[PDB]
């Protein structure tokens, strides 16, 4: 059990360190007990009225879609020069 | 005659024109893109000849050509000469500079699609009549079928539009023989105390045998050409006749009755066999880029504009822009086999400024070769 | 005679060959390159080709310049490629309309 956990060591933690940074990103700023200062807060201004997960702008919106189209194009195209030069290819 | 476009449609673009006269200076026109527009003389021209024939261009190679075209001129800064209306392979060569531009984050070197258009083939012109200084024209984009009437490209950023001319109806390909002759004159200085010349070379895909008389004169302005393999009309005749070898009147005719049935007049047929004759006569300024064979557009780009300098002259000043060109595109096997081979005598001085641009853009094979040659 | 005609006959070498289906569709097209150029003739030879997954032989001379396709051509053996899991005839089918 060890030597397979310790053979993806690095995914396995990384994977936990998004999850507890992601668990107290969206915790209130206070430390129970104190945090009843913050539950109280919360719900005074929902009564009386991201980082992650955001919507962007149309034309952004559009200008990132195409980048990103245009960086999988040349991977594709790197990925299909690398197969033609390739040992096996070759023969 | 100075005036911006608001386009739109699908994304606010915007864009600069210019009308101008079949009698217009060159110089003038190179001097208002130059300064006026604030381009930089750019290290590369590439003038699209053709794809305006409802005969269009298969998927495949339509979107190969436009790639590569802009994946070539993506490393330095480089002009892209198209009949900036919104049709054929035009359009989608837009598509492909607009596409490299949102996703370019180096605005350095840029790649820009200037349009040389009929004034009397642009759909509601005079809607951009107006041009106000404080408020650009607005102008709708309207995709329409081949017809005789298109509007002008949202893609291009840059536009010439040339008015019609009473005595002759063929102003547009005067204009850009004129300017493709003059920015092939221009030299822009180099580093320090240097100049080099702009490398002009003509991408033609599918040509009608009416654009003859102007690729003749493109060829006698020393600019060399490069032919679609596949492309569908002249190309293929031009292509054929260069694998056979030898280019005779009857299967010179043979061939152009064979790809434009719609062609039968003795004289006009007479003219465009000599025409192609001489075309072909010339030779060292035409290449084939077959994308099955081929598929590199930059190595062929570079060959031809090599073959050209080289059937000029042999000093090693005029290869300065090839060499550059050969450093950008990492193309250092071509430059071995043929810039630097024992026919151009290089000097230390003449390839200073490339040795640092080799340095700076790191290009150790580069490097090492100007080591070796000085 | 037979000879003289020649575009209609085939040599099948197992030997060299040793793929019939290959040689089979070799000769149909090239019986059906001499006779038409329309599309609509190829569209049997399309289907056998899609059929045995030799897209080389379609691409080299089914798609070739010599005979013009249209995108209505290509909808049924698009869904026959599609429905019968041939990829590389749907890539073709797009790169041709
Ligand atoms: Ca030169
Ligand atoms: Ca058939």
């Amino acid at each position: 059990t060890f030597q397979v956990v310790q053979e993806n060591a690095d995914i396995f933690w990384k994977f936990q360190r998004y999850n507890l940074i992601v668990e107290y990103h969206s915790r209130p700023a206070l430390a129970p007990p104190f945090i009843i200062i913050s539950h109280i807060t919360q719900a005074l201004l929902s009564f009386i009225k991201d980082l992650l997960e955001r919507e962007l702008p149309s034309g952004l919106d559009q200008k990132l879609m195409t980048w990103e189209t245009v960086q999988k194009e040349n991977y594709l195209a790197k990925l299909e020069h690398e197969h033609r030069e390739s040992s096996g290819e070759r023969l | 005659r100075l005036g911006d476009i608001d386009f739109t449609g699908v994304s606010r673009t915007r864009g600069k024109f210019v009308r101008v006269t079949s009698s217009t200076d060159p110089a003038e026109i190179y001097q208002i893109l130059t300064k006026q527009w604030g381009l930089a003389p750019p290290h590369l021209v590439v003038a699209l000849m053709g794809g305006d024939e409802v005969a269009q261009l298969k998927p495949w190679l339509r979107d190969t050509l436009r790639k590569g075209l802009v994946k070539a001129a993506q490393s330095t800064g480089a002009w892209i000469l198209t009949s900036g209306l919104r049709f054929g392979i035009t359009k989608n060569l837009g598509q492909a500079v607009r596409d490299h531009s949102l996703a370019s984050t180096s605005p350095k070197v840029r790649v820009v699609a200037i349009g040389i258009a009929p004034w009397n083939m642009i759909q509601n012109r005079d809607l951009l009549l107006s041009a106000k200084p404080d408020h650009p024209a607005t102008y709708p984009t309207e995709d329409l079928p081949y017809g005789a009437v298109y509007s002008l490209d949202c893609n291009h950023s840059h536009f010439i539009l040339v008015d019609e001319d009473p005595k002759r109806p063929g102003a547009t390909g005067e204009m850009r023989v004129k300017m493709l002759k003059h920015i092939s004159l221009q030299r822009t200085g180099y580093g320090g105390t240097g100049s080099i010349e702009i490398p002009v070379l003509c991408l033609l895909v599918h040509g009608e045998p009416r654009i003859l008389q102007k690729m003749y004169k493109n060829i006698q302005n020393s600019i060399p050409w490069l032919i679609l393999a596949g492309s569908g009309g002249v190309a293929d005749i031009l292509v054929t006749l260069m694998d056979r070898g030898c280019w005779d009147a009857d299967i010179v005719q043979e061939l152009l009755i064979n790809t434009f049935p719609d062609g039968l007049h003795s004289t006009e047929i007479t003219s465009w066999t000599k025409l192609i004759q001489r075309i072909l006569d010339h030779g060292h300024l035409l290449t084939v880029h077959d994308p099955e064979q081929d598929s590199e557009l930059d190595t062929v780009i570079l060959k031809a504009l090599v073959k050209a300098c080289k059937s000029q002259s042999q000093e090693a000043q005029d290869f300065l822009d090839e060499l550059k060109l050969a450093v950008a595109w990492n193309r250092v096997d071509i430059a071995k086999s043929e810039i630097f081979s024992g026919d151009v005598q290089w000097s230390a001085q003449d390839l200073e400024e490339v040795m640092m641009e080799a340095l700076v853009n790191d290009k150790p094979d580069f490097v090492r070769l100007f080591v070796d040659n000085g």
